[PDB]
């Protein structure tokens, strides 16, 4: 990957968890995978 | 010595026409010997031969008698006592008219233009006596810039002017010296630095070179520089935590944002909180959107066009009475035998009398003359009258309709045909978005407040009722003042229903037919913040907020709607940054009126609460895009300047607010006064002494700093009733502004050049002191200052702009017009941002009055560049053109001038008098000021390439004194006004790392360039998130769109053009929205607009109009050729498909070894339409003749260009209001505008009715009438009137262009489904357009698309590229990339 804090957090220094392409926490995938299935940010399946 | 004058007096008489005007004068020079007497002589002559020869040749008599304006009238016997003196070369006398001429001869083309406008100037000022003497002028002048004449060949003028030329040399050698007259003769009619001049520079180009090296020291060394910098910090962060404020420079806690925006304006807007609330107040705040959401639910009006059309030949009140006769009689013979407002038969201008005062004006205006005989003289009459304006400019069928209707009438039936018809809230119902027709309704009510400038003079029941239609029912206007200025609106239904208002029509066109693009628009923005934590019932919230908000914006449009959606950008971008500017808040706040414009603030606070509230950072790059784009919203408005003086004023107020902190000076002399002296004395003491604690913003720059920066440069370290008498007791001004704005006085308009210049003195160049004036430029947010000078100005300062251009083009760090440094800003910061570095991402404030051509000076005359003769000297050609410069005089405008002395008057006679008032007020109890000339100046766009070389240096150095001091040297840019740094890894850990220093590192970069002539603007941030270079915008790796930047740049700019090139506008401008993010179905909606547009003027719709209005994101890789081809290739889809062979075969044998000259002869543009067969038979298989003749479209210009040599030729010849040009397009192309073979004029209409009806004509439509079908062989009864000869072919045309497109593109353009010197020579290779091409100057297949772009003329496809820049990046969607072609 490449920078280092939620792509979506814009916060959030460490934490996360690894999408196909970007960072996403604990949380932030909660909050996603709740409403649908896409990574609404990098068009693929969010991660499990 | 006298053999050059026996040379003359042979060469006179022996070799220059012999006319008796020029004997006269030979004799007398040929008979005189004094050098003197001989050169004045020659040059008489030299004179009185063009002046002869420009006379005959405009026909104009020459006065060789010298006779005055009022002989030349009165040797005609007309007595006209009273008239300015001139003396016109050439006068033509008729009848009712006057010809006055006046030639000159000019080698400069300053002193040219000078004297150009001079002599317009002095022959129009006579105009009115001219026409109240009952006569009228012809212009004319004779601007010629050689010398050539009849009455001598080239050769003898050449050496005549050379003889006296050395004779004139001889003389000067002589006691005939003439000080700098001789220079005007000499050098005068015989860029790039002229030193030709003299040096007059004495004991006040001292004063001004000693300042700029007195307290400097411009050689420190290497290392006494850090033991400077390190003494200035550290005697700053000491004197931080008691001395001068916190650094400006605050942390950001989002929610404190947010709350400190929602308890703004704690007055009136009080947190009205509820949606719900929010739209019901929304719903009733002007008085439109209270019908916009309501709810509610051909004989005649052809007639109207006919008794309308002959209407603009005559206007007078004694008419429009029988001209409104013959329009309520048949409004008695189509209800009687069986619209109306109820008192309204709607006469001829969109006029609207009343029932009452007609069936009244006549039985006196006919009882002025067997009442029921009396009519039927005047009923009649009329009609015989009306059809007298018959075939004369072709009066079409309408004339035999109306006399069955008109002579029904009698008096038994017109005492009661008024008397028939005798019949003299609707609440805000609020669910209603969502649905279209709420905007379905605006786009409607604007089209009829739209149309409505386009009203005429036409000098209760006087209201110029325009009508309102819709699906099926339709509601009416009723105003009374015409014109584009405002009026009282009102509406009206089946009941009543006066919803009064009060707008302006200039400001309503973008939603004139655009209902399917906002309702589009405000649909995908939505579909961006589909973000979880607002799945809860927000959106519907949300989406009702943004709804009732574009409403507004459209409905209730005006400058605070403007500014203040504006603004919301920078509250944005500070809730997704890491610093900013404490006094931001101070930054948003405008001052509110008309609930409107708080209902307005209410819902972006709602948005914004909504958005940024709770759980936030979970998707932040979606709701920063959504809310940059609605920022950007404010495009819809209108930027049309609401008031032209009171937005002079507020120009001026701009420019004088801080020369009143300065010093002014008002009306300096021409030569500099020693008050003048002394005023600049104090100035330029005060400049230089700014202490290390400053006031923050205040002109100045230090010079214990400034020191340092230049010793930093020069040692090698930094490189590589009441109206009428309230009005003329203001009069006043007359009584005091004045404030003013032998030699051979006949050979002055003569080869003598009266003004040009001489010796030059450290204030100016003998000509004038470099003269100005101010107006504003038009922009969205605030009126920018403009200044504008006469030509020779215009000239000097190129020097300055371009020199200093040229030497910043050594250092790489500016980008203003470095395009290619652009493009690496671009990678360098995406790179930066990609990471997470910091940007601080600043914008300079007040930079306009706060820099001076003395701190340029300064900066200048203290470096130290190369060695001499080219160095040494040129800088003091720039250091002696910007001394010009520091001493300028701008001109108080006018008007701004007038209005202030009204005020004055009117309060003096008989509070809140701003500072640049209480001036004029000292003043005009003295003098009235006219002109202003101060040091700190800096012409906002004059010496806008000094400005960006000084920022860029000190930009250079700022982010040296943060290295030296921190330990990191940040990059930086510039565009002169603003600029970024991208501090790299070190200080951006320490931003998590310590905040508090990285605050001092921000408050000190904003010290230093306080201490210098830099003051950052409170609207800079610091964010390890967004940028803004440029107005590009950025978050984490791509860029933010803009959608609603660009689509409000499409919707307007509709210019009064030809619609073949209103149609490439804005097939340009839709390119350029697809560049970015625009996705491809808002575009073609667009111009499904744009041809609305043009289908309401009713102008056909022939296939080469716009393009395409089905695409595929295809906008990459097609020209404007592509879009038409494939347009072509649909609306004829089957003959197309044999037309696309045999250009494969044509490319396929043109290529390599065969063609390339006798494809000319085929195209055998000679002769008429068998090319096409001949071609087809030439090289393949059947084609018939249904291809060639069948298609075929009408076309306007086919033979001359439609009024209001090649389309290529006039492009390379070109390289030597909105809402009132649409209701002018839709004036002229509805008359007479088409053109015939011999310069006839026809209509539209009678020419577009034949084509279809009045022959065996094939017309059906497609959506655009491919008009006649079949034009077989166009066999026919040829050129009927027109109709036949003006239709082009369609299968031909589709053939040069799918030919041409296939060079220039590729191959492919086949299948199934470079700059301006290169044109002009291969234009040139065919060499009969050069004597028209060329006198106006002062590749592998290039040749044969050049030639079928000669040809086409409608079309593009070379003259495109070197027309319009187009675009090297594209962003583009993945829904549009697989829906492809
Ligand atoms: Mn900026
Ligand atoms: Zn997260
Ligand atoms: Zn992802």
């Amino acid at each position: 990957l490449g920078p280092l804090s939620c792509k979506s957090c814009w916060q959030k220094f460490d934490s996360l968890v690894r999408c196909h392409d970007h960072y996403l926490c604990r949380h932030c995938l909660n909050l996603l995978l709740s409403v649908s299935d896409r990574c609404p940010l990098c068009k693929y399946p969010l991660p499990t | 010595m006298d053999e050059i004058i026996s040379e003359l007096r042979e060469l006179c008489l022996n070799y220059i026409e012999q006319d008796e005007r020029l004997s006269r004068q030979k004799l007398n020079f040929l008979g005189q010997r004094e050098p003197r007497m001989v050169l004045i002589e020659g040059l008489k002559l030299l004179s009185r031969c063009i002046e002869i020869d420009s006379a005959d040749k405009s026909g104009c008599t020459h006065n060789h008698d010298d006779k005055s304006v009022e002989t030349i009238l009165v040797e005609s016997g007309i007595v006209c006592p009273g008239l300015p003196l001139i003396i016109p070369d050439g006068y033509k006398l008729i009848d009712n008219s006057l010809i006055l001429l006046e030639c000159f001869v000019r080698s400069t083309p300053a002193s040219f233009e000078k004297k150009f406008i001079e002599d317009t100037n002095k022959l129009a000022c006579i105009r009115e006596d001219l026409a109240v003497a009952g006569v009228t002028l012809v212009p004319i002048v004779d601007g010629r810039c050689d010398y050539d004449n009849s009455f001598m060949p080239e050769w003898a003028n050449f050496k005549f002017r050379d003889l006296l030329f050395k004779l004139l040399e001889y003389s000067n050698q002589n006691e005939k010296v003439f000080e700098e007259s001789e220079y005007f003769r000499l050098c005068e009619s015989l860029m790039d630095s002229m030193k030709i001049l003299k040096d007059a520079r004495s004991t006040h180009n001292d004063e001004i070179m000693r300042m700029c090296h007195e307290g400097i020291n411009p050689n420190m060394s290497c290392d006494d520089v850090v033991f400077g910098i390190n003494s200035l910090f550290s005697r700053f962060r000491r004197d931080l935590e008691s001395g001068k404020l916190k650094r400006n420079f605050q942390k950001v806690n989002p929610e404190g944002l947010i709350k400190e925006f929602s308890e703004l304006y704690e007055n009136l807007a009080d947190s009205d909180d509820i949606l719900t609330l929010s739209r019901e107040a929304v719903e009733s705040c002007p008085l439109m959107r209270f019908i916009t959401a309501e709810t509610h639910g051909t004989e005649y009006e052809r007639l109207l066009s006919m008794l309308n059309k002959v209407k603009s030949l005559k206007l007078l009140n004694t008419r429009r009475r029988q001209l409104l006769n013959l329009d309520v009689l048949c409004l008695s013979s189509l209800i009687k035998q069986s619209c109306y407002s109820s008192v309204n038969d709607r006469l001829v201008s969109f006029h609207s009398t009343k029932e009452e005062f007609i069936r009244l004006l006549r039985n006196r205006k006919k009882s002025k003359v067997r009442a029921s005989i009396s009519e039927f003289i005047a009923k009649i009459q009329k009609c015989l009258l009306v059809v007298g304006l018959s075939f004369e400019h072709y009066g079409l069928s309408e004339h035999l309709e109306q006399e069955c209707h008109i002579p029904f009438t009698e008096f038994e039936n017109f005492m009661k045909i008024g008397a028939h018809p005798i019949m003299y809230y609707n609440f805000q119902p609020s669910t209603e978005q969502l649905k279209n027709i709420q905007s379905l309704r605006r786009l409607s009510s604007v089209c009829l407040a739209l149309t409505n400038s386009m009203k005429t003079s036409s000098v209760c029941k006087e209201v110029f009722c325009q009508v309102i239609k819709l699906d099926s029912e339709e509601y009416h206007l009723l105003y009374q003042k015409t014109g584009e200025s405002s009026r009282c609106y009102s509406i009206q239904g089946p009941d009543g229903h006066l919803i009064s208002f009060y707008a302006d029509p200039k400001r309503f066109f973008l939603p004139i037919f655009s209902d399917e693009v906002l309702y589009n628009m405000i649909d995908i923005m939505i579909s961006w913040i589909r973000s979880c934590p607002d799945l809860k019932d927000c959106l519907t919230d949300i989406e009702v907020a943004l709804r009732t908000l574009l409403l507004l914006m459209l409905t209730n449009p005006t400058k605070r709607n403007q500014k203040q959606v504006q603004s919301v950008r920078y509250l944005v971008m500070a809730i997704v940054s890491d610093f900013s500017s404490t006094s931001l808040m101070d930054k948003l706040r405008e001052d509110l009126i008309t609930p409107a414009e708080k209902v307005v603030y209410k819902l972006l606070r709602f948005l914004i609460k909504t958005i940024f509230g709770t759980g936030e950072k979970v998707l932040l790059s979606a709701k920063f895009k959504f809310m940059l784009n609605v920022s950007y919203l404010c495009h819809l408005i209108t930027k049309e300047t609401p008031d032209r003086l009171t937005d002079q004023i507020k120009c001026f107020e701009k420019f004088f607010e801080p020369k009143s902190q300065f010093g002014f000076f008002v009306n300096p002399k021409e030569a500099i006064t020693p008050e003048e002296e002394c005023v600049f004395y104090e100035q330029m003491k005060r400049f230089t002494s700014k202490e290390i604690d400053c006031q923050h913003t205040t002109p100045g720059v230090n010079l214990e700093a400034f020191s340092l920066m230049v010793s930093s440069f020069n040692n090698g370290t930094l490189i590589f009733y009441e109206y009428k008498v309230s009005k003329l007791v203001s009069r006043l001004v007359i009584g005091s502004k004045g404030e003013e704005t032998m030699s051979a006085a006949l050979k002055n308009l003569c080869f003598y050049s009266e003004e040009s210049p001489t010796s030059y003195t450290s204030v100016g160049p003998d000509s004038g002191r470099l003269k100005f004036a101010l107006s504003y430029k038009e922009q969205v947010g605030g009126n920018r200052e403009l200044y504008i000078g006469d030509l020779r100005t215009k000239m000097f300062t190129r020097l300055i702009e371009d020199y200093f251009e040229s030497f910043s083009s050594f250092f790489s760090g500016s980008c203003l017009n470095n395009d290619k440094e652009f493009e690496n800003a671009i990678l360098s910061m995406t790179i930066n941002v990609r990471e997470g570095f910091l940007n601080y991402s600043m914008d300079h404030s007040k930079w306009g009055p706060m820099m001076c051509p003395f701190l340029f000076l300064m900066f200048l005359q203290n470096l130290k560049l190369g060695d001499d003769q080219y160095v040494r000297s040129g800088k003091d050609h720039v250091s002696t053109l910007l001394t010009w410069h520091m001493h300028k005089l701008v001109e108080v405008p006018f008007p701004v001038v007038n209005a202030m002395m009204k005020s004055y008057v009117k309060s003096k006679l008989k509070e809140t008098t701003v500072t640049e008032r209480i001036f004029r007020q000292y003043f005009e109890m003295g003098i009235v000021p006219s002109h202003i000339s101060s040091l700190i100046d800096m012409g906002q766009g004059i010496l806008h390439n000094a400005s960006d070389f000084y920022g860029l240096l000190s930009e250079r150095f700022i982010n040296y004194c943060i290295g030296v001091i921190f330990g990191e040297r940040p990059e930086a840019y510039t565009s002169s006004d603003d600029q970024i740094t991208l501090f790299d890894r070190r200080l951006s850990d320490l931003v998590v790392s310590d905040p508090e220093e990285v605050l001092v590192l921000l408050e000190f970069q904003s010290h230093l360039s306080g201490l210098l002539n830099k003051f950052i603007s409170p609207k800079s941030v610091a964010g390890r998130f967004a940028a803004e270079f440029k107005s590009r915008f950025y978050v984490w790796g791509e860029e933010v769109p803009l959608l609603t930047k660009f689509v409000s740049a499409a919707l307007h700019n509709v210019k009064c053009k030809e619609p073949h090139q209103l149609c490439e506008t804005i097939d340009t401008i839709a390119d350029q929205a697809i560049a970015n993010g625009v996705p491809v179905s808002l575009v073609n909606s667009i111009q499904r607009r744009t041809l609305d547009l043009l289908k309401y003027a009713n102008f056909p719709l022939d296939p080469f109009l716009l393009n395409t209005n089905t695409d595929v994101k295809d906008w990459l890789d097609g020209s404007r050729g592509y879009r038409i081809q494939r347009l072509i290739e649909e609306l004829c889809p089957n003959e197309t498909k044999v037309v696309r062979k045999l250009v494969r075969k044509l490319h396929h044998k043109l290529k390599n070894g065969e063609f390339n000259e006798e494809f000319f002869l085929d195209l055998f543009n000679r002769d008429k339409k068998e090319a096409i067969l001949q071609l087809g038979d030439l090289l393949g298989l059947e084609e018939d003749l249904n291809q060639l003749a069948d298609v075929n479209w009408l076309n306007l210009n086919e033979m001359f260009p439609l009024r209001m040599i090649p389309s290529l030729i006039k492009t390379l010849q070109n390289k030597l209001c909105i809402s009132s040009g649409f209701i002018g397009l839709c004036k002229t192309l509805g008359s007479r505008c088409v053109r015939n073979k011999n310069r006839e004029n026809l209509y539209i209409k009678k020419l577009l009715e034949d084509l279809t009806t009045d022959d065996h004509v094939t017309r059906v439509c497609n959506r655009d009438g491919i008009t006649l079908y079949i034009c077989d062989k166009q066999s026919h009864p040829e050129a009927h009137r027109d109709h036949i000869c003006l239709l082009r072919p369609l299968l031909w045309d589709y053939i040069c262009i799918s030919l041409s497109n296939s060079f220039e593109l590729g191959v492919w353009v086949l299948a199934e489904p470079k700059v301006n010197l290169n044109q002009v020579i291969q234009s040139v290779r065919r060499l009969y357009p050069k004597i028209f091409e060329d006198q106006l100057l002062p590749i592998k297949f290039l040749d044969l698309c050049v030639l079928i772009d000669i040809n086409s003329e409608s079309l593009s496809l070379i003259s495109h590229v070197v027309k319009w820049k187009r675009d090297e990046h594209y962003t583009v969607l993945f829904s549009d990339l697989a829906n492809s072609h």
